[PDB]
């Protein structure tokens, strides 16, 4: 909870009054995605 | 009138209407 | 007469790495600078205050 | 697409959130730069169209507190960030 992230931050087990800055707003990633055009003009291995 | 990321810009404590 | 200036702050390890996670890991071993300047520009923006 | 989707476009990678965009690319442009001189619009390679790329960690945040010795209950500011996009 942000009590214990401003624990945290601060490294210390207990807190005065006042306003404190302890991180930002995250979205751990999940996939990993990889784009390419599409595949054509394939080398002529029939033939060989 | 005459006076014109990870880094942000925190806005001032006292207003200019408080100042005014 | 200027009184006080803008105040900025600074989020360090978003700055440096942006969204790279092992970036991240690698650089919490470098020690506590990104404490420093954030204590650093607080301090400055209560004195503009 | 709206998610923390970590993205390789062409040999181009980077992680972020993909929405759609706006921007309108001339016919040749693949890559977009902000100010910062960074991506932030990329061209699908198979469908010709603009994505955007904001990132995943985005909003300030800090903790009001009374002192510890007096009690416990906090107060959660988001900066920057509308009342509706928590
Ligand atoms: C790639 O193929 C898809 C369907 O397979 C098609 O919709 C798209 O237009 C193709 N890309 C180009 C650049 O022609």
């Amino acid at each position: 909870d942000p009590l214990s992230e401003t624990k945290c931050t601060l490294k210390s087990f207990t807190v005065e009054k006042g306003i404190y800055q302890t991180s930002n707003f995250r979205v751990q990633p999940t996939e990993s995605i990889v784009r390419f055009p599409n595949i054509t003009n394939l080398c002529p291995f029939d033939e060989v | 009138n005459k006076v014109t990321k990870g880094l942000t810009v925190l806005p001032p404590l006292l207003t200019d209407e408080m100042i005014a | 007469l200027p009184v006080s200036m803008t105040k900025t702050s600074v989020d360090c390890t978003m700055y440096i790495c942006g969204d790279s996670t092992e970036c991240s890991n690698l650089l919490l071993q470098y020690g506590s600078f990104c404490t420093q300047l954030k204590r650093a520009l607080t301090g400055i923006a209560v004195e503009q205050d | 697409k709206n998610k923390c989707v970590n993205f390789n476009f062409n040999g181009l990678k980077g992680t972020g959130v993909l929405t759609e965009s706006n921007k309108k690319f001339l016919p040749f442009q693949q890559f977009g730069r902000d100010i910062a001189d960074t991506t932030d619009a990329v061209r699908d390679p198979q469908t010709l169209e603009i994505l955007d790329i904001t990132p995943c960690s985005f909003g300030g945040v800090s903790v009001i507190t009374p002192g510890t010795n007096t009690s416990n209950q906090v107060a959660v500011l988001y900066q920057g960030v509308n009342c509706t996009e928590v």
